[PDB]
């Protein structure tokens, strides 16, 4: 997170730290005791599928405390429409082997209904994005969980305010921009899969997933997030599914 | 759908209506309004009108800067086609309404001319606030009579000649403005 | 307008324009100066745009040049106070007043619902948790 602040311990209770072979991989968002939402691209280079761990209650990566809960990732479900190396349909639903225990430091973020999300949450200006990613484009990553307040834009505005770049990905209906074009604040690579959480009338909901961007806090550019509202039915359906032998599952979408 | 165009702010004494084009053909509109850091509020839901009263939103804080956008929706019911409006700061841009000379009294060898309180759409603690209530020292009234007088209140005390019956007309003025500094002249009233 | 025996008197704004409707020239003959006559005429011949009582639902009209302003009663809005604020309780209008979820029901009133882990309150719009750790709340603060 570039230009944000440390998220006070326990104040981003739904943030997940994903590890592969014990090393930092990506962020994620707890949505209930068993399921975590992250970004599909986070699994593009995975070979040891049985070595994925989800850590809840994490804050300071340099210190362990009694609030941290680690669970084995039993399943990673990605839309079959997603193509590795690309940006569209950048979402993954992970099933934890055993449920985490809900505590003052481990709380799920509400997955909202689609219409409520499209007609109400989508018009709440600011939302928070977090993670232990880069503190500067191409810089070192964070030891303490970072959080940033970012304003959302309708895609027409995003396109109109974004600096022209050859080869740039299309910002589809499955994404949305949020952030600042002024080079000062933005999420970054290491924040991938983390939440874009929206506060509304006293409750926090999952509206986006840290997905991609041109660098991080690059002038003339905004962060691009997976539009979670487009996947509500897909996520709910899948959460009611039974486990399969393999870890990775490419499920049809819609 | 076709996106709205020529979005225009029509505002007088804070009565603020966003107008646009074109007349709808198999499409309806919805308007949204917000301040730079505030959330978007929806108004005039699925209207076939080409205007939308936003008075109630802007009077919450007349000194704020608002931006609006008009969404186009196909008839019958994914981000819609839309057009953003120019920014609008009510305090700095609302037109001053045409004033009315309330009365004129020959007090002694002078004439007192009183301008009727101009009421606005801002309604403090149950009632409609006058222009002076809203602008305070930023508002002055000017008098063209037969030659020119200016006041920080709503009253003018001018010197007149014995038995000469004068004619007057007044204007609301916000001197600090560079543009849209004054109202239209009030109707002429003579002794 | 003219009617001979009444035309014997000298010019009078009250007589000719205030009591009777005068023409631009009659007015010009009275004010003499072009500018004077111009500012008088501008409003005199403008017409009362409030004459047609354009303000609905108990609103009040205030005339302007070639236009008017409608001051509405609290429960109405619109250029002519034509919009009933009471007929706007739909989900696209600030979530229908619902704290969490909103469901439109055409012909009848909208209803409010809650996310799992919350139940709808008496008021029919607020939600209360039914579990110790409902989603979307930060316990270390509250
Ligand atoms: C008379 O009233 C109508 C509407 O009631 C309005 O459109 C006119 O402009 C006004 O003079
Ligand atoms: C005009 O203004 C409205 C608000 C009400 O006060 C009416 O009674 C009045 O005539
Ligand atoms: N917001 C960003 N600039 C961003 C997010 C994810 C990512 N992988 C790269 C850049
Ligand atoms: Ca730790
Ligand atoms: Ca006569
Ligand atoms: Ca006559
Ligand atoms: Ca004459
Ligand atoms: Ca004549
Ligand atoms: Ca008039
Ligand atoms: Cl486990
Ligand atoms: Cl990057
Ligand atoms: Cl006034
Ligand atoms: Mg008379
Ligand atoms: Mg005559
Ligand atoms: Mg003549
Ligand atoms: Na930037
Ligand atoms: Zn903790
Ligand atoms: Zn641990």
């Amino acid at each position: 997170i570039v230009g944000g602040k440390v998220c006070p311990k326990g104040e981003c209770p739904w943030q997940v730290l994903l590890l592969v072979n014990g090393a930092q991989l990506c962020g994620g968002t707890l949505i209930n005791t068993i399921w975590v939402v992250s970004a599909a691209h986070c699994f593009d280079k995975i070979k040891n599928w049985r070595n994925l761990i989800a850590v809840l209650g994490e804050h300071d990566l340099s210190e362990h405390d009694g609030d941290e809960q680690s669970r084995r990732v039993a399943q990673v479900i990605i839309p079959s429409t997603y193509v590795p190396g690309t940006t569209n349909h950048d979402i993954a639903l992970l099933r934890l082997h055993q449920p985490v225990v809900l505590t003052d430091h481990v709380v799920p973020l509400c997955l909202p209904e689609r219409t409520f999300s499209e007609r109400t949450l989508a018009f709440v200006r600011f939302s928070l994005v977090s993670g232990w990613g880069q503190l500067l484009d191409r810089g070192a990553t964070a030891l303490e969980l970072m959080v940033l307040n970012v304003p959302r834009l309708m895609t027409q505005d995003c396109l109109q305010q974004s600096r022209k770049v050859g080869d740039s990905p299309n910002i589809t209906e499955y994404m949305f921009c949020a952030g600042y074009s002024d080079g000062s604040k933005d999420s970054c690579k290491g924040d991938s899969g983390g939440p874009h959480a929206t506060h509304y009338r006293g409750t926090w909901y999952l509206t986006g997933i840290v997905s991609w961007g041109q660098g991080c806090a690059t002038v003339g550019h905004f962060g691009v997030y997976t539009r979670v509202s487009q996947y509500i039915e897909w996520l709910q359906k899948l959460m009611r599914s039974e486990p399969r032998p393999g870890v990775l599952l490419r499920a049809p979408f819609p | 759908t076709v996106a709205a165009y020529n979005l225009t702010w029509k505002s007088t004494n804070f009565k603020t209506i966003l107008e646009w084009e074109p007349k709808p053909v198999n499409q309806v509109y919805t308007v949204q309004i917000s301040t730079k850091s505030g959330d978007w509020k929806s108004k005039c839901f699925y209207t076939t009108d080409t205007e939308c009263d936003l008075t109630d939103e802007i009077v919450k804080d007349v000194k704020q800067t608002y931006l609006a956008r008009v969404f186009s929706y196909p008839a019958g019911n994914g981000e819609p086609l839309y057009e953003n409006s120019p920014e609008f700061t009510p305090y700095l841009e609302t037109n001053l309404g045409q004033p009315t000379i309330q009365s004129f009294e020959q007090v002694g060898t002078k004439v007192n001319v009183t301008v009727e309180d101009e009421r606005t759409l801002v309604r403090r603690n149950n009632t409609f606030l006058s222009l002076r209530d809203v602008f305070g020292k930023d508002l002055i009234y000017t008098l063209y009579y037969w030659k020119t007088a200016k006041t920080n209140t709503n009253e003018f005390l001018i010197d007149v000649d014995k038995g000469e019956n004068y004619c007057f007309s007044v204007q609301a003025v916000i001197p600090s403005r560079t543009v849209n500094r004054k109202s239209t002249d009030s109707p002429v009233e003579c002794m | 307008a003219n009617a001979f025996l009444e035309e014997l008197r000298p010019g009078s704004l009250e007589r000719e324009c205030k009591e009777e409707q005068c023409s631009f020239e009659e007015a010009r003959e009275i004010f003499k100066d072009a500018e004077r006559t111009k500012l008088f005429w501008i409003s005199y011949s403008d017409g009362d745009q409030c004459a047609s009582s354009p303000c609905q639902n108990g609103g009040s009209c205030k005339d302007q040049l070639q236009s008017y302003i409608c001051f509405c009663l609290p429960a109405f809005e619109g250029r002519n106070c034509e919009t009933h604020k009471d007929d706007q309780l739909i989900c696209v209008n600030e979530n229908g007043g619902c704290e969490q979820y909103c469901s439109d029901h055409t012909g009848t009133k909208r209803s409010c619902r809650c996310h799992e882990g919350y139940s709808l309150l008496a008021d029919g719009v607020s939600c209360t948790p039914t579990v110790e750790y409902p989603c979307g709340k930060i316990p270390i603060l509250e």
